[PDB]
């Protein structure tokens, strides 16, 4: 019974970094990867990147220069930071758990749980 | 023997020896004085009794009783894992119950703060009903069990029973039982009490899931020599009636002739854990399956053993069809779904019909040149010759045994909440403080020892099984452990069915 | 890396099997068996349907969905189409550069 | 040592204060304040060279 | 070599076998909506206990029923029509329809109504009332069964059981001599 | 020995029946265990989905009466089985003509599964039995089994069995195989028709007993103009749903085929239908099939196409008429009696009662004797003989084998106790 | 054997409940046996 | 059976006092398990000491047990007179 | 012992008794020159 | 019993060493 | 094994070779014939 | 996360014997990775 919940701003001015947190409830961050996926309205899904409980992170190459993620295991939540948000950044941001079996060397590519999603608007 | 000599030791161990397991549990208990040493008539009319379905009449007694009837009393979470992964079946054999280290305390409330001191001359009464003459309240799944975690100290539940009632009033045919009218051993601080019991022969509980389904038992390579009727007409046209027959074979397995059919069904309404899928109305009692007895409606709970859902639909559950346990620290009334743990009998789907599905269809008429074939849904089905079915699974938090009601007839007495039905179940153990009134309570130790017969898995299955396991994880707490407050908790219900068999 | 390529829309009449394909390079779909499919309804989060090319999640996915892969192309087949079936579908793969890429998605309409 | 002198564990058995007169399923959180004393003798034989 | 014929009346009923003082550790579904309005769905659960004894989990259920038409000794209550043969519960064999007399033993009538009797249920007029503890009333339905799948579109529906064959976990009393 | 017989021919009925036949065992799947499923066989229907395995092993089936019988009560007691005079032929193709030569050093593996550890396929009434006439030579069928499935896929709880993982007895041409089996106690199969009927031991009279259960079948006339002009073979049929899959109710509870004087009709799935010698596999007319009837049990058993009875649906009062409703399906009620379904010369003998917590009246619905420990499966295959290896070591298993098959004799002896 | 006194359940080696085209550690539709993953021996635990 | 975590070889306080007339407090028993941090892994174990069989003693009862040491070498209570290099 | 007399049978099983396990494997081999 | 001693103090070294102490155990 | 045990180790070994079958091969043009060679031997020994 | 260079052989742990260098495989028994770091494995330190 993992339940993801994320919170953040509705509206954000341009050239301002965007911060978003996601709280895992009913289960812990544990040994799983934790990903951020954004969907612009009427557009396809895009994988921003994920973070692991030990802080190891991987990001989308296109967004890699300006994206920072952080996990906090005590508060049982993880967050996302985006730099220089513009018009393109407006999206629904989902925080989805990415399946990973601890201890085997198997890439973790797919999302078996999802957050409700948050709508972020970049506008002046 | 002596006031300064302990009358028993604390035994808490599990022993595995071949085909048998011996469990031993010891707990510290506290027995208060209930009803100020009085027997008091009780009914709904005391509470006001607004409904006839809830109407009752009975008595409450000064006596308490011991209840070890749940599995987590006798098994640690590891021993339970050790049981269900390695065995196809188990069942109780012997029982040994001991009572010792009795301490009777006397309370004085003097001005502001109360004072406790030992009453060294007081007694405690304990006896067992081995002739089953009292109403048997143990098989009703009441709270008050020996606590699963041994370092906890539990309070003994008050004994009470019900008899016949008409509304809230009694009737002439009702009975009244005085427990003082039984001989009972009396115990002071140096005395102990023990008795042993022998379970009557029961079938092994089946801790396995079939690796086949009832409808797939055929050889997939070979045809039957039976025929079925494929066509009743040649095609589009008039007066096209014909009779056409085909061999039943690997291509169409649904029409093949079968020796055995699935078990009986009494249908339950279907509820989803995703609320927006549920209908927007209050249907918890109104839309529920039930049976009527002498004018009263008892909800059908949990009911006959039936699969909770079809394969791949875990969000649905039968309304009254499942056993539902509370999580540690969950309130009594109107808790959220996340506060409770809903057990699901998915493993019985191979031979048992889904609880929320119809049993099948029957023919409702005579077809003819003037009339089409008609069918109608079977919403409930009683036993037919050639049915096979699985009983309800047992859980670590669930009951062990029940008392088979004393009747002229019964069919498959296996109790519907799961476990071992017995016409002579483990006798009730009644205990109370002797009146002296002076405010007084007692405490002591209770040890219970059950021997368990096992049935080993002989399987030739090549690929590995499914085992109950604790997966690698990193959380604040350990599962099945105390937290930083010292509160023990069982995070989930654990079933017994992991290993498999052929059907 | 570069995105997975999917047809923009597909439609099928109720009760008939339909297939959605997604093409990828020899580095994503072609090299690995790490392909997953997601089904999304409007205003809701995507739901995992296929993982590991043909595997389905233990609960919440009917047996009517099946995944498959040939060469550089992966495919999602839905049979016995229903009204609930119409949704947006996404291909997703694990690439050669250890990153996750998805398809553009295909909208499926049931008549 | 592989099998050293074993640990010797000891506790005061808890004694509950007066429990309520209506039944409640919770574990008992109220005990009599209590402690114990006694004597301990340990005799070790030693071999000399 | 036959079983002893039981010659006693139960001092308990199948649905009261619980301890009246104690809660069960089981839960039931108490409430499906938070209130009145649109999109109020919820799942609330509560403990089964002495205040609501209908919803408690039980291990044993009453015996099988094949319903009888109900007839009142007070004559005015009976309908003014000849329903003696048509109304009667019957069974067909080889095309010959035989009356179900006496048939499955069942409580002749509900407590408080001794004017009523099963049309073909009782020997002639004795009553079987002693068995109303574990046996379903002859003139009453066995119970209710869900007849559909509720959904956000379709509300839950139940039908009546006019006859119920044996189930595992049934108990019953045979007919008195 | 290579030139001496290991057994003789016994084919006489004394009650001790004795059969003997000659069989041929081919090579199945080229010594491979291959996963099979509905998708493998073309799929499509949910009710027909399946998952399983086909094995290189074959098996023996005597489960039909015409195997042991030449043309009140009885029941089997002992079983005795022999496999002897083994002969192993190998085959080689020069151009387009084939050669057959004895291979004397090859073996034939056989074992019985007497702990019932394999899926038990002898209770599904399949083809592949010993031929009813002693002169025929029959092909031994291939063994395969099904396990759990969802659609054409496998759930994690699915099992895979390797029959090579059983200890088996290996036979060269001079070796023979035998074992005996003791039938567990069954009630005698009744071989009589009641001279009395349940209601005549008057329609209003009190009776002590009532007829057995019913699950209604739809009624079908052999005069086709009587039948409705529509396709109702599947739509009008009786079924039971298991795990979302609908299976036909066939043959179903034991019921009388028809009322007195209504010989023409038969319950849609309610009867055992046999093919005549030379009957086609698909869409054969009504005169190509033998349709058994259950009119014999109509005394104590309700017509399969009829309702069990009527029941009151309400409470009458001066305002309301007494109402009734029809009972299509009626399960066991205390006081019922019934007769099981009859056994036929062509019909099966036994079935294996599934291993479950509970069952009622385990007698199998197609007829015959239900046994929790029935006669065990007898498994057989030709041991693979590889061709010439590559002479440089190759990690891979060897896929090139010599073509081969075997032949020999089978004798099955059953003591029958008569009432 | 283990005599362990650990209260909470161990880690065990287990097959997942999965919906797959093939079953793990079994032949495929072509008759080829496979071993999907390397299985170690270390699941149960002990005190140090 | 050495089934508990064995904390005695860690050189903790709580010993019997060296002078025979001093009255000492008995130290509390606790143990450590696997951790990734302040948190626990699935391999972390929890032991309940109530789950061992134990002996219960009132004011008149006493408790004794005997234990044999396993064979261990003599600790050398001496200093060498020669050096390894000047042998 | 002869050409037409099998010199051994096929054993492929594991037996668990007490503290010991007895595994038996049987395979078919092919030896080139 | 209550009014008797269950053990005698022993504190001598013989090589056999013996020790005895008084302890207090809280909760 | 690995779920139920803290350790294991081999004890005894019993090895058997049997059902020896020697095949002599004759290659002529594209076809090849394989037939039993009945008098042929196999050498087997253990280095103990 | 790995370096863009060819280090399979030049970066390996090895032991020289009689003038020949042999890779240290798998070597002494050591934990494959520090906790929370499943992604890393020792070059030759494991069995593959």
């Amino acid at each position: 019974q993992v339940q993801l919940q994320e919170s953040g701003p509705g509206l954000v001015k341009p050239s301002v970094t965007l911060s978003l947190t996601c709280t895992v409830s009913g289960d812990s961050i544990s040994t799983y990867y934790w990903s951020w996926v954004r969907q612009p309205p009427g557009k396809g899904l895009e994988w921003i990147g994920y973070i692991y409980y030990s802080g190891n992170t991987n990001y989308n190459p296109s967004l890699k220069s300006r994206v920072t993620m952080s996990v906090d295991t005590s508060k049982n939540q993880f967050s996302l930071k985006l730099n220089s948000v513009t018009a393109a950044d407006t999206a629904v941001y989902y925080c989805a758990r990415t399946h990973h079996d601890y201890g085997d060397y198997r890439p973790s590519y797919y999302f078996d749980y999802w957050g409700q999603g948050t709508l972020v608007t970049v506008s002046s | 023997d002596g006031v300064g000599s302990s009358s028993g030791n604390w035994h808490c161990d599990s022993q595995w020896l071949g085909d048998r397991v011996i469990t031993t549990s010891t707990r510290t208990w506290a027995l208060p004085t209930y009803n100020n040493h009085l027997y008091k008539q009780i009914s709904n009319s005391t509470s006001g009794g607004s409904s006839n379905d809830n109407a009752y009449f009975g008595y409450s007694t000064p006596w308490g009783y011991f209840d070890f009837n749940r599995f987590h009393c006798h098994f640690s979470p590891r021993d339970w894992q050790r049981l269900i992964n390695n065995n196809w079946g188990f069942r109780p054999k012997r029982l040994n119950f001991k009572l010792f280290n009795i301490q009777v305390k006397e309370v004085t409330d003097n001005n502001g703060v109360k004072t406790i001191a030992n009453n060294l001359t007081s007694t405690v009464q304990v006896f067992t009903d081995s002739d089953y003459q009292l109403p048997y309240v143990l098989g009703s799944a009441h709270e008050g069990c020996l606590p699963p975690f041994p370092a906890d100290v539990f309070m003994i539940p008050q004994y009470g029973y019900l008899t016949l009632n008409d509304g809230s009033q009694a009737v002439g045919r009702s009975s009244f039982y005085c427990l003082e009218y039984f001989p009972s051993q009396m115990l002071r601080t140096g005395n102990n009490f023990q008795f042993s019991y022998e379970f009557e022969n029961v079938p092994f509980h089946s801790s396995y899931a079939h690796s086949q389904s009832l409808d797939r038992l055929m050889n997939p390579l070979i045809d039957q020599y039976l025929y079925y009727l494929s066509k009743t007409i040649n095609g589009s046209g008039q007066n096209q009636q014909t009779l056409k027959f085909s061999v039943a074979g690997p291509s169409n397995m649904a029409v093949q002739g079968r020796n055995y059919i699935p078990g009986p069904s009494y249908r339950q309404q279907r509820v989803s854990t995703t609320v927006t899928q549920n209908n927007n109305s209050e249907f918890a009692w109104p839309g529920a399956s039930s049976w009527a007895l002498n004018g009263r409606n008892s909800l059908m709970n949990p009911g006959p053993a039936m699969a909770s859902h079809k394969e791949g639909e875990d969000r649905f559950f039968p309304l009254s069809g499942s056993l539902i346990f509370g999580k540690q620290g969950t309130g009594r009334d109107n808790v959220d779904a996340d506060k409770v743990m809903i057990t699901n009998e998915e493993e019985i789907k191979t031979t048992n019909p889904v609880a929320t599905e119809s049993y099948g269809q029957v023919a409702t008429n005579h077809q003819s040149a003037q009339a089409q074939a008609q069918t109608g849904w079977v919403q409930n089905q009683g036993i037919l010759p050639g049915m096979v079915w699985q009983d309800r699974d047992v859980y670590l938090q669930g009951p062990i045994w029940a008392k088979i009601p004393h009747t002229d007839g019964n069919f498959h007495p296996s109790p519907l909440m799961g476990g071992f039905g017995m016409k002579h179940p483990p006798p009730q153990i009644l205990i109370k403080n002797t009146p002296v009134f002076i405010t007084q309570y007692s405490t002591g130790q209770v040890s219970v020892e059950i021997e368990w017969e096992l049935q080993k898995e002989n399987s030739k299955r090549w690929n590995p099984e499914i085992q109950y396991t604790s997966n690698y994880y990193k959380s604040n707490n350990v599962e099945f452990a105390v937290n930083t407050e010292g509160v023990y908790s069982e995070p989930r219900p654990i079933g017994t069915r992991y290993l498999t068999r052929n059907l | 890396q570069s995105a997975l390529t999917q047809p923009a829309s597909v439609s099928g009449s109720p009760g008939q099997s339909i297939t959605i394909s997604c093409t990828g390079t020899s580095s994503d779909v072609g090299a690995y068996d790490y392909v997953s499919w997601y089904q999304q309804h409007p205003g809701k989060a995507p739901k995992l349907m296929i993982y590991d090319v043909s595997n389905r999640p233990s609960s919440g996915v009917s047996n009517r969905f099946s995944g498959s892969k040939s060469g550089n192309t992966a495919s999602l087949t839905i049979s016995g189409l229903q009204a609930e079936d119409e949704a947006d579908y996404y291909c997703s793969s694990y690439t050669s550069s250890s990153t996750v890429i998805l398809g553009g998605g295909t909208k499926l309409t049931v008549l | 040592m592989k099998h050293p002198p074993p640990q010797i564990l000891i506790k005061n058995t808890p004694v509950p204060a007066d429990p309520p007169t209506a039944f409640n399923k919770d574990k008992l959180n109220s005990f009599i304040t209590q402690y114990s004393t006694g004597q301990v003798s340990v005799e070790i034989e030693w071999e000399l060279q």
